[PDB]
RNA sequence: GGCUCAAACUAGGAGCCGAAGCUGCGGAUUUGAAACUUGUUUUCAAGUGGUAGGGGAGCGUUGUGUAAGCCUGUGAAGGU
RNA sequence: UGAAAUAGAACCUGAAACCGUGUGCGUACAAGCAGUAGGAGCCUCAAUUUAUUGGGGUGACUGCGUACCUUUUGUAUAAU
């Protein structure tokens, strides 16, 4: 009962070469290089799934700092004033408001400054 | 509309014939024939020969006016390689690739 | 012996066993056996009885899914495989003695 | 008119008739869910901010359908240490449509 | 008495055999449980 | 980079940033405990980094029976 | 002619490496395992009462990121 590996090997290798589409050079053409690039790509995706939350929190904090300083206050005091006012708005929503609605963020800064 | 001539099996490397092909690609048949007949490369005889075959095809089998024809597209492909042995010093042997090429020419308005 | 016992019991339980008093084909001739099977409503069957006559064997062998075996030389793969079973009471008694 | 609401441990700035995506909710097809814990409702020039919630403000939403998230491939690998691991994950999500916003 | 298509050995009657050196996922890859390079990892090794 | 009543040091005080730690939301799984009770259902508790290694559960391929079956020139295998 | 001629005799199918041609986007002020998480612009299909979404192609710019195996106390290793 002999088994030939041709068909299964072909399909196994096509899966990897399909996941390796768009890569440079040997990485998208030959299996020995493509398979490493796909595994390394998965590793990068796994790590950046952690890192993306930090990056976006970073961006929200930067935008909130910019808005607070336009309204006459720093980020470390504006967040403290939020926490003393018992305002639960997250940094994502705060950055959205700062970026797309200046007057509402001004009102928020007024509440924070009244609480400070 | 595209009339084709093929010159499969030229005794010359495709890499050499491609330099000739790049200069006649897209030109009118008169200019291409002039370039090929005043070209100093061996690939030029094969390319002119295939272009003449294509022009004859377009004029005889399809009744086209060769005055308005053009080299619509041309490319050279690698043919079958003849494998030969080259003796070297100290009783060592090397393989020799005597390469061939296939020339495809399509002419049209 | 216990596997044979269970096979026979389950054949009875799912009604794939049919007892007949006797099954003797008068002459070697497939069509007569087919006519008998027509009235018995068993197009495909396995026939086991005291002894196998040459005429019944010659009639049975040609038929696609009809086979005849003696009671002593009976296999579980055959009993399980063939959809219906035709079996005589004397053969049944000898199965009781054997098992 | 917009409001800031909570769902699935996240906060969303939403407007009327917007199609939003949130974590899987155990709520049947087409039912109406009312949230009274909205953090802020903005009507334009008028702004109301809860401390931490705004009394008398409710938001009504409906669940159009429940769908699994796009497949995501997860790969762990330790170089030279004879260890690889492969997994596939889909995150359940529910679409939400805001019929109206009340301040 | 059932069909040849639907007989089973029963739970616990059959166990699948171990095959050494068939990848990482099997738990026996690269060595077949022999550890690293000693006398006991070689082909004709025994426990005298 | 640049920094001198510091962006250095000493002694304090208040904020904030900061990890895959904790919390929030959704999902999977090991063991154990309760009950329609061999996944029949719902829950609760503690867990779920891993080399050598041990234990458990499966995928795919060739062949045999199932199979004189079923599919198939209204298109099998293979390839893309 | 043949059902079929990229079944034309190197002739059933016809993969990959490798090498051409064509179309779309990007690329000549910018330094590194070449990806990944974001992301403008452009092109192309579908909707949609008409530049707004969905699928596909490319990827300006920003963050992170020194292959695999083996053997080792320990490897991007300039150890195999």
């Amino acid at each position: 009962a002999r088994v030939k590996r041709g068909v299964q090997a072909n399909r196994r290798h096509k899966k990897i070469l399909k996941r390796a589409k768009g890569y440079y050079g040997a990485r998208s053409r030959v299996y020995r290089v493509a398979v490493q690039a796909v595994t390394k790509a998965g590793q990068y995706a796994y790590r950046d799934r952690r890192n993306k939350k930090r990056t976006f929190r970073r961006l929200w904090i930067a935008r909130i700092n910019a808005g607070a300083r336009l309204n006459g206050l720093s980020y470390s005091r504006f967040i403290n004033g939020m926490k003393k006012a018992n305002i639960t708005i997250d940094r994502r929503v705060l950055a959205d408001i700062a970026m797309h609605d200046a007057a509402t963020f001004g009102a928020l800064v007024e509440k924070a400054k009244a609480e400070l | 509309m595209e009339v084709t001539a093929k010159l499969r099996g030229a005794a010359i490397s495709a890499q050499k014939v491609r330099l000739v092909a790049d200069e006649v690609r897209g030109k009118s048949i008169e200019r291409a024939l002039d370039i090929l007949t005043y070209s100093n490369k061996k690939g030029a005889v094969f390319v002119k020969k295939c272009l003449n075959s294509a022009i004859a095809n377009a004029e005889h089998n399809h009744g086209l006016d060769i005055d308005g024809l053009k080299v619509a597209t041309i490319y050279v492909d690698e043919g079958i390689t003849l494998k030969r042995i080259l003796p070297r010093a100290k009783g060592r042997a090397d393989r020799i690739s005597k390469r061939t090429c296939h020339i495809t020419i399509k002419v049209g308005e | 012996r216990g596997a044979m016992q269970c096979i026979l019991a389950e054949l009875i339980r799912q009604e794939r066993l049919i007892l007949v008093e006797e099954l003797t084909i008068s002459a070697p001739k497939t069509k007569e056996l087919i006519a008998k099977l027509s009235e018995l409503n068993a197009p495909r069957a396995l026939i086991i009885t005291k002894e196998v006559d040459e005429n019944l064997y010659l009639a049975a062998r040609n038929i696609p899914h009809v086979n005849v075996l003696d009671t002593s030389e009976v296999d579980p793969v055959s009993l399980i495989a063939f959809d219906k079973v035709i079996m005589s009471v004397e053969a049944a008694k000898q199965f009781e003695e054997a098992l | 008119m917009y409001a800031v609401i909570k769902t699935g441990g996240k906060q969303h700035r939403v407007v009327v008739d917007e199609l939003l995506k949130v974590e899987l909710l155990k709520a049947e097809q087409g039912e109406t869910i009312t949230f009274n814990d909205v953090l802020m409702v903005v009507d334009g020039e008028t702004v109301k901010i809860g401390q931490p919630v705004v009394d008398g403000a409710s938001v009504e939403v409906e669940v159009i359908e429940h769908g699994r998230g796009e497949k995501i491939r997860i790969v762990k690998h330790n170089r030279r240490k004879h260890y690889h691991k492969e997994q596939g994950h889909r995150q359940w999500y529910t679409l939400l449509k805001i019929k109206a916003i009340n301040a | 008495g059932l069909r040849l298509n639907e007989l089973s050995p029963g739970v616990g009657a059959k166990k699948t055999a171990q095959r050494r050196g068939r990848g990482i996922g099997s738990g026996l890859g690269k060595t077949g449980g022999r550890g690293v390079k000693g006398q006991k990892s070689r082909s004709g090794s025994s426990i005298r």
